[PDB]
């Protein structure tokens, strides 16, 4: 529905005002359930394990650039990325 | 078109899913542990993506197909009875080939013995055309041939382009006048 | 000390920061366009002159049996004036990879004032160093022969190390130096314990029989030394021999650019001093048959541009001539992508 997370505070804290039992759940057990739903969350195993990938199970948004030095020396740059790992995204859009 | 900052972001991408093609992902999936084994196309690019990655010259190239190896004016005559025949390791080959340059040609016949590809291709891709933007240039082409039908060329050719604009404005006053299609510069779908 | 301003023609935009101007009889040549080469210039190469403060990125043929080549955009360059070529090792193809291959380019024939380049690929059998970028070779004679050195510069990590969380990390080189024969293709490393840190975007001067090595960026403490170097090479009939010492009264530059003005006299012009201030100040050095001297000339006037810009980028062009290049605002009334400029010393 696209609000915000300012207008649904308005929208939980009247709601729960009015009626009295409330109906909406708080923001931050929002954010707790939303932790499950991104990337960055399960436990997870290849077999062979990747070559030249981490092993770790446990990252969700890296910088995009990929440690892309950024000196005044080198090559300039000013653009901004972020991704996600490729397995990483996978897993949980499997589960 | 910033090949190299695209290159540069895009390279970790095809690191992982080069990786991710020989192995097996175990995962539980309620209760017991599954195995899942992957398979990657690469397919939804318009022309102009999938001509600069694949390493082609651009789209107003002597060489239309990304699926096969012909002209267009060898298309004009021989309309339907081609193949497919542009994977992406033949296309790797193809930029080395180009690059070694080993039979000691110009480069006009060395451009024509590897089929216009110069650049190194980056990105494992198949052939295969689009859905939408199909659709689109059909639209605008016989909408075009339409504008070109109603100043009668066929009988005399070779009008100025300035009966071109009237040839314009009746056609999409005629028609707004009909079905209430608004002139629109830009088609969409 | 003469700066101008300089025009553009109409394909301004295949100038990238690290083309490298290869000076073929007072002609000159551009290298390393931005993006695979066209069907505008098939080659990637570009004969490059300017009238009138107005340049003109005309294309350039190729020969029968040359190696067309990628553009790379950081490579290591040495004029080999023996029929004179250019030597090119190393740089960074658009793809983002590193070359390790090197580069011979002459010219085949000139006719009506058109050039046609021939350039071959010689691979080096032997103790091959790693690909790189920013790196430096210089070519130096002894008793009738000539050898190339090679001081390396930085580069990525090995095949093994490379974690996709970091894949476009670099680190700089082991310092040893490379000593390489061009008409056998031969390798040979040298380690010696004077030289102790890497070193990156270097400056390399060649008098004869002794490279000097001066300035430059060190990714291991995130420094720029001042300390520069002397290295002496012989090779007898027998196995070469190099020696390396430390002489005082050196500059801590990086990226920096170093021409010719007079006969065994060079001039260096602004790099960066660190990591936010450029270098505005030049110092002219003078060479001997021994001993050196780097002194300071007199600190030529800039525009608003080149004291108000962040970066700047360039060569020289072969007669004492450095081409320089500025950003330029881009929040203005469309400014365009990159301003030139010509500095003459004479
Ligand atoms: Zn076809």
């Amino acid at each position: 529905t696209f609000l915000s997370c300012s207008q649904y505070h308005k929208m939980y804290r009247t709601v729960k005002a009015i009626t009295g039992r409330q109906i909406f759940q708080p923001l931050h057990a929002l954010r707790n359930a939303e932790k499950v739903l991104l990337p960055g969350y399960h436990p997870f195993e290849w077999q062979p394990p990747l070559k030249n990938v981490s092993s770790r199970t446990d990252v969700g948004i890296i910088d995009g650039l990929s440690g892309l030095a950024s000196s005044v020396d080198e090559y300039p740059v000013d653009t901004i990325a972020k991704r996600f790992r490729y397995d990483s995204a996978l897993v949980s859009a499997l589960m | 078109s910033d090949h190299e900052t695209l290159t540069a972001i895009l390279s970790p991408l095809i690191a992982e899913r080069e990786a991710m093609k020989s192995s097996e992902l175990t995962l539980e999936m309620g209760g017991i542990p599954r195995t899942f084994k992957f398979i990657f196309r690469g397919t939804g690019y318009d022309e102009k993506l999938v001509r600069e990655v694949e390493g082609l010259e651009a789209s107003g190239s002597v060489y239309i197909c990304t699926l096969c190896d012909t002209t267009r004016l060898e298309a004009s005559q021989n309309l339907v009875f081609h193949s497919i025949t542009r994977s992406h390791a033949e296309n790797l080959q193809r930029y080395e080939v180009w690059r070694s340059n080993p039979y000691h040609e110009s480069v006009e016949e060395l451009r024509d013995r590897v089929k216009g590809v110069s650049a190194k291709p980056f990105i494992e891709t198949v052939p295969s055309i689009d859905a939408l933007h199909c659709d689109i240039g059909n639209a605008a082409e016989f909408y075009k041939i339409f504008q070109l039908e109603i100043g009668e060329v066929y009988k005399h050719p070779n009008a100025s382009k300035e009966e071109r604009k009237r040839w314009q404005a009746t056609l999409d006053k005629h028609l707004r006048k009909r079905m209430n299609l608004k002139p629109i510069m830009r088609m969409n779908g | 000390m003469s700066l101008q301003m300089v025009t553009v023609g109409h394909n301004i935009a295949l100038i990238q920061p690290g083309f490298s101007l290869m000076n073929f009889d007072g002609q000159v040549f551009f290298f390393g366009q931005k993006g695979w080469p066209k069907r505008s210039c098939p080659t990637g190469v570009f004969h490059f002159d300017i009238k009138q403060n107005h340049l003109k990125l005309k294309p350039a043929i190729f020969s029968k049996d040359s190696c067309y080549l990628p553009p790379l955009r950081y490579p290591a360059t040495c004029s080999y004036k023996g029929k004179h070529q250019y030597i090119i090792h190393g740089g960074k193809t658009p793809n983002n990879e590193l070359s390790d291959k090197i580069y011979i380019m002459s010219v085949a024939c000139k006719n009506n004032k058109k050039v046609t380049f021939r350039c071959t690929e010689k691979d080096l059998v032997g103790d091959v160093p790693e690909p790189r970028y920013g790196h430096s070779i210089d070519v130096v004679y002894s008793r009738g022969k000539s050898m190339g050195v090679l001081f390396g510069g930085r580069s990525y990590m090995p095949s093994t190390q490379r974690t996709t969380e970091k894949w476009n990390s670099v680190a700089d080189c082991l310092p040893h130096v490379f000593l390489i024969d061009f008409e056998f293709g031969c390798a040979t490393s040298y380690i010696l314990p004077e030289l102790q840190d890497g070193l990156s975007f270097h400056v390399s001067i060649a008098r004869n029989d002794t490279v000097y090595i001066l300035g430059g960026h060190s990714l291991a403490s995130n420094i720029r030394p001042a300390n520069l170097y002397r290295i002496r090479v012989d090779l007898p009939l027998g196995t070469p021999a190099v020696n390396c010492t430390v002489l005082p009264g050196g500059i801590s530059v990086s990226s920096a650019i170093l021409t010719q003005t007079n006969n065994d006299e060079f001039v260096i012009v602004g790099g960066y001093q660190l990591e936010n201030q450029k270098r505005m100040v030049c110092s002219l050095v003078s060479l001997g048959d021994n001993t050196i001297e780097i002194s300071e000339m007199e600190t030529p006037d800039w525009t608003s541009d080149i004291k108000h810009s962040k970066i700047w980028f360039g060569s020289n062009m072969g007669n004492g001539t450095i081409f320089l290049g500025i950003p330029g605002d881009n929040k203005q009334a469309m400014s365009e992508a990159f301003y030139f400029y010509t500095l003459r010393c004479s």
